[PDB]
RNA sequence: CCUGGGCAGGGCGAAGCCAGAGGAAACUCUGGUGGAGGUCCGUAGCGGUCCUGACGUGCAAAUCGGUCGUCCGACCUGGG
RNA sequence: CGGAUCCGUAACUUCGGGAUAAGGAUUGGCUCUAAGGGCUGGCAGCCGACUUAGAACUGGUGCGGACCAGGGGAAUCCGA
RNA sequence: UACCUGGUUGAUCCUGCCAGUAGCAUAUGCUUGUCUCAAAGAUUAAGCCAUGCAUGUCUAAGUACGCACGGCCGGUACAGUGAAACUGCGAAUGGCUCAUUAAAUCAGUUAUGGUUCCUUUGGUCGACUUGGAUAACUGUGGUAAUUCUAGAGCUAAUACAUGCCGACGGGCGCUGACCCCCUUCGCGGGGGGGAUGCGUGCAUUUAUCAGAUCAAAACCAACCCGGGCUUUGGUGACUCUAGAUAACCUCGGGCCGAUCGCACGCCCCCCGUGGCGGCGACGACCCAUUCGAACGUCUGCCCUAUCAACUUUCGAUGGUAGUCGCCGUGCCUACCAUGGUGACCACGGGUGACGGGGAAUCAGGGUUCGAUUCCGGAGAGGGAGCCUGAGAAACGGCUACCACAUC
RNA sequence: UCUCGCCCGAAGCGUUUACUUUGAAAAAAUUAGAGUGUUCAAAGCAGGCCCGAGCCGCCUGGAUACCGCAGCUAGGAAUAAUGGAAUAGGACCGCGGUUCUAUUUUGUUGGUUUUCGGAACUGAGGCCAUGAUUAAGAGGGACGGCCGGGGGCAUUCGUAUUG
């Protein structure tokens, strides 16, 4: 749905569908693209009904580059969320190592549904997108637990 | 004097980053050109590269591209409705790369006619002008070649442009950057969007 | 810094020019030209410095202004024009033509090939494209761009090029069993038939090759250039196939003397 | 002492409550709601500081004009 | 100086204050724009309150236009 | 060189420090015959400068009526050396210093599919010469003077401009008067052909369409043979490259040669008043390419808690369009959401902190410097703005203020 | 898996890193270090032979190593974390039925109906030795017989002191 001012990705609306006149199915014109890199497009991206100017599967959103992976912590912010990538530093006066981490704000593309805060999350480099986000959600691995548990209510 | 520079900005976190630059050439940052609608008036820009570039005060023709029928006709823009980005420039009659542009009906009723003949919108009139429409008289197969394309694809417009085109205005969006092509090039809303764009226009005549 | 850079240190000149620490501050910036200067060969240090033709710098602007040396069959000005990996210098008015190849160590050497050869020069084939009305186009890592070349041509492959007419005549393919010389990394100058190459969807493929004696080596894919079909050098090449030693066999063969 | 009467608007924002964030706990932080005070500016009212102003055989055997203190109170006030 | 709005507010302290501290800016006329609701029907149609924020134009720098209306700080003595 | 010695006590043992020891690199004393290399106003002052120099440039191949020089040279303009000036290109590299700057520059890693690029090297490059204007020069002046220029007259071109021929018409794009056969009484239907007219090339900006992975029938409506046929490229990926169609093409207006030198011979013909012109120098739209540049991704930095919460009306994080920019982006505007970082050291101070490659120091592990010859960044007294140019916020370029300071 | 050209090429192709051994990759100068009589040496990258000038000449070098950390590539699975199947919403083989489209072939164009190829949905089974490491001289908790000037509240007693 647009709840917005405009959203329409690039595909032509109007094939003039009055040719007899009728009601239809109207979803067919969507737009359909392969990231390729042997990862798989989720059928979110098939029978969608959102329009995204970022999205790695709807958008110009070309990715290339790195592969990197962290762990999902907070969803507060509209279709990107900040994931946390723990590492060891290695010193060589003390020859052991450190934790340290950087967080990164990660764009999410809203296909990727029911994506838990604990489960680890694979990122893939773009172009800017914004001010601090430079990464896309290329792949989430893990739902971070039990799915199959069920409680009360 | 305006630059565009990121490092003027705060961090990640949002400490001061201390300057140590000072605006640098490659960070230019014009001053706008507020695209009115009057008579053509473009002046040049010398940009890195040696590329001219063209900023457009005011202009008045458009290349515009009907949808379905694929016709495409230089075209007078007439008013300038819901911007939809800033209030301000609907007042203020700017055309930027995203605006809603009302155009002269005119110029796509004589081709509706000459490949599309019994053509719509004469305001049932009837007994006006001399529409060289049924004097050819359309002797050979060409009649029946026209009636094809005309009954058989049967050449209807989803009412939304019949009660424009009975009123002779048309909707149609910008799709080029006028500040920078000096071009207001344009598609015209069909369906779904033009019936979008005519309830928020209704909305605003509304609150 | 503003603009390009116009000068170049003797220091920060590369390796493989064989420059001198004592003689000057300045080392010969080459100029912009169809090869990286990473990888080229200025026109006064082939003359100065290793065919000792000339003493001076000067002398070799005085003679190639006055025409005496042409490269590809034709006369270049310049005294600091860049060469390349397999570029055909072919000197007039003295009996003498050469040939830039690789030595083992990593080097540019002499080679006095003759006239037959003269005419006859392979490349490496960059890229391919299509241009106006749907014609082809192919580009040269020494940055000729011909159009029509042929359909059967893949992007890493090798051309043998004539230099009258400029048009390409048998092309050669990129195929396990094909015989390769390297022409960058930490093993230049090493010829070796193509064994394995692996395909990477991170921009970067690796081949690994081995030689006669059965040695075998590793690099990427801008580094490769195919010079022979099945085993078969379409282009004589200097000192044996070119194989690298071991630092004990260049000893052993000192010794030898 | 008894019996009745009277006091415009506003500023400050406690207890209690709600929501959100944090914490392992203790509890903390942030935004509201809330309307306490012998509480703050100020009306009527009550007093009378200063001008040592007007008057000073006056309007008058203690008044007038500006400038003032206090107004939910230990407040003001009639009758018995 | 004085109303209001928007900023910003020290020393000291019984931590409640000081505090409208000190110091700034803005304030007109006229065109709009945006937001803040009620009643009806199996998300749509009719009917209305006086408030706030922002923009342009413009007047001879002029805007609490009269009336209304806290000079402020630094200290000392005494008395809560 | 894997190294110790004296010193508390009347004497011993011991923790502990003090002082002796050896380098290095700054200064200084005394002294000093040769020879080879060899740092050097960095430390305090990135404080002030007298003077003189440090960026200019010409080929047979852009512009020669210079007064200079003289070829043989008579006249059909021009040969030649050529001062001076216009144009073009370069003065944005180099050289100096380290005051600012603590994920900021940097070092490694990578990519621009999100960009620009003078030059070089390729590819593309399908009217017998038109127009004014100016400098050098000539005279003529001004002011105490500067790389000061006014006015009067002259002329140029690859400065500026304007603008044509060829060339066949192609076939497609849409129109389109018209034509051949069958059926039908005609009407009409069905099948197959065709005068004109408007456009066209590549760049510019939109829009739409076409776009590949595999292989057998049962029918019916039409009809081709002797029951049986028709097909751009690449990456991992595209909105890429390429086609096809509808239009646009901006008076501050993209391209499509009114340039120049050498060699001189050959052809037909009717004179050459026509061709055949081989060889070169210049530039011009774009595509590559080379040199880079700029913003990107990941990782890494000294001391400090007597700096633990910071960021957000004048962007703090994000979403939506858009302006701006070479492009991507809170780079800026408007609306909306309420976010982002931190005890794994955020934010804030200090540095007598420019960062690295490196230097000194010898068991091994480290510790202390790295002003400085190479890579990269920054600034030309502070700090702000800007023209030209492919390339600058340039300072041996310009504009104003402040602080100096000359005549 | 034999789709692709009995087997391999090729392809599924990884739960995922830490750790190693490779291999690339990188910039010189410095350091280590090879060669070389700078008269030695610090250096420098040169030089060395025959030829009585006559060969209008020959040979050879300007090495290799080291380059923290981070990133790339392929072997190794011990060490140290992580993965799975417990309310079955497992694993694998073979069916039903629903529902959706892709290109070949019926000389050729089109339409109607399929076989089929792929995704998905649904139901019914059979099949697995059908699925949970044992209980730390780790720990927690239940338990039950006593234990203690352990803690709190309340009560009672005792002399003595002082009056
Ligand atoms: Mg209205
Ligand atoms: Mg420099
Ligand atoms: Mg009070
Ligand atoms: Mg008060
Ligand atoms: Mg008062
Ligand atoms: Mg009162
Ligand atoms: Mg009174
Ligand atoms: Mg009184
Ligand atoms: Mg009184
Ligand atoms: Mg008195
Ligand atoms: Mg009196
Ligand atoms: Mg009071
Ligand atoms: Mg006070
Ligand atoms: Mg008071
Ligand atoms: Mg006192
Ligand atoms: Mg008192
Ligand atoms: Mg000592
Ligand atoms: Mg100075
Ligand atoms: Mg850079
Ligand atoms: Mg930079
Ligand atoms: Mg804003
Ligand atoms: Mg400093
Ligand atoms: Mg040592
Ligand atoms: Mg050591
Ligand atoms: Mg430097
Ligand atoms: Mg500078
Ligand atoms: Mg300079």
């Amino acid at each position: 749905t647009e709840r917005a001012y405009q959203k329409q990705p690039t595909i032509f609306q109007n094939k003039k569908r009055v040719l007899l006149g009728e009601t239809g199915k109207e979803k067919l014109p969507r737009y359909y693209k392969n990231i390729g890199l042997g990862f798989k497009t989720p059928k979110e991206a098939i029978e969608g009904t959102y329009i995204d100017k970022k999205c790695p599967f709807t958008g110009n959103v070309s990715i290339r580059g790195r592969i990197l992976s962290g762990v999902v912590t907070k969803m507060k912010m509209q279709r990107t969320i900040v994931i946390r990538r723990d590492y060891l530093h290695y010193i060589r006066k003390y020859n052991r190592f450190e934790k340290r981490h950087k967080n990164m704000s990660v764009h999410l593309s809203p296909c990727f549904r029911d994506v838990q805060i604990g489960d680890i999350v694979t990122v893939g480099e773009c172009r800017p997108l914004s001010k601090t986000v430079r990464f896309n959600v290329l792949k989430v691995t893990k739902a971070a637990g039990t799915k199959k548990q069920f409680q009360k209510f | 004097g305006i630059s565009r520079d990121n490092w003027h900005k705060r961090r990640k976190t949002g400490g001061k980053r201390k300057p140590y630059h000072k605006k640098r050439k490659y960070e230019l940052g014009r001053p706008a050109a507020n695209t009115k609608i009057g008579p053509r008036r473009i002046h040049t820009v010398r940009v890195r590269g040696g590329n001219k570039k063209y900023r457009a005060l005011r202009l008045d023709v458009g290349n515009f591209s009907w949808g379905s029928e694929c016709c495409t006709r230089k075209t007078r823009i007439i008013d300038v409705v819901y911007n939809a980005s800033n209030n301000e420039l609907v007042r203020t009659k700017t055309l930027v790369k995203n605006c809603i542009v009302l155009i002269d009906s005119t110029p796509y009723r004589q081709w509706y006619e000459s490949h599309y003949a019994l053509p719509l919108g004469r305001k049932k009139g009837a007994k006006l002008t001399p529409e060289e429409e049924e004097i050819l008289n359309k002797k050979r197969s060409k009649k029946i070649q026209k009636k094809y394309d005309e009954r058989k694809k049967n050449a209807k417009i989803s009412s939304l442009l019949e009660e424009q085109f009975q009123q002779g205005k048309l909707l149609a969006c910008i799709a080029s950057r006028p500040g920078q092509c000096g071009r207001a090039d344009g598609y015209v809303l069909e369906g779904k969007e033009l019936e979008f764009y005519l309830r928020k226009i209704k909305a605003r005549k509304g609150k | 810094a503003r603009g390009p850079k116009k000068h170049l240190k003797r220091v920060a000149a590369p390796k493989h020019w064989m420059l001198d620490k004592l003689t000057g501050v300045f080392a010969p910036r080459p100029s912009t030209g169809p090869h990286k200067l990473r990888e080229c060969l200025p026109l006064i240090v082939f003359l100065r410095n290793r065919l000792k033709y000339a003493l001076t710098g000067d002398e070799v602007k005085k003679i190639c202004m006055q025409r005496f040396i042409k490269i590809d069959g034709k006369v270049r000005v310049d005294v600091t024009y860049p060469a390349g990996f397999m570029d055909v210098i072919s000197i007039e008015k003295t009996g003498e033509h050469f040939r830039l190849v690789y030595d083992t160590k990593g080097r540019f050497a002499v080679h006095r090939i003759t006239v037959e050869e003269a005419k006859y020069k392979l490349c490496k084939v960059r890229k391919i494209t299509v241009g106006v009305k749907g014609i082809p186009h192919l580009v040269t890592h020494d940055a000729r761009t011909i159009r029509y070349p042929d359909p059967v041509i893949k992007v890493n492959d090798t051309v043998q090029i004539d230099l009258g007419t400029g048009k390409i005549i048998n092309f050669i393919k990129f195929d396990t069993g094909n015989l390769c010389m390297v022409i960058g990394g930490a093993n230049l100058g090493r010829v070796g038939v193509i064994t394995n190459r692996e395909r990477h969807p991170g921009s970067f493929d690796v081949v690994h090759v081995k030689d006669a004696n059965g040695n075998s080596f590793a690099t990427r894919l801008s580094n490769i250039f195919v010079i022979g079909n099945g085993n078969k050098p379409w282009i004589s090449l200097p000192r044996g196939k070119g194989i690298r030693l071991t630092v004990a066999e260049e000893r052993d063969k000192r010794l030898a003397t």
